[PDB]
């Protein structure tokens, strides 16, 4: 009972998978006009999630 | 080059209408005729 427990949810990265698919069941989002929107839109492959 | 679409392999769709064009990382694909990405 003090050992078990480990639910194993933890997004590992950028590149995990769920992240590149865009699955309703989790939102991602940002802050608009910030650094980051500017990082993601410059990108040539990323305009898919 | 004639193709099919199965859905992890190719994935066909229609294109915006806002746009009016195909999105980027896409190639035109015509039917046999609307545009599709």
């Amino acid at each position: 009972f003090l050992v078990l427990d480990r639910p194993e949810e933890r997004i590992t990265g950028i590149n995990d998978p769920r992240l590149r698919n865009p699955s309703d069941k989790f939102i991602y989002a940002t802050v608009k006009q910030s650094s980051v929107d500017i990082y993601f839109r410059r990108q040539v492959e990323l305009s898919t999630m | 080059v004639a193709t099919l679409e199965e859905r992890p392999f190719v994935i066909v769709e229609p294109a915006d209408p806002i746009s009016g064009t195909c999105i980027r990382d896409s190639v035109p694909c015509r039917s046999q005729p609307e545009k599709r990405c």
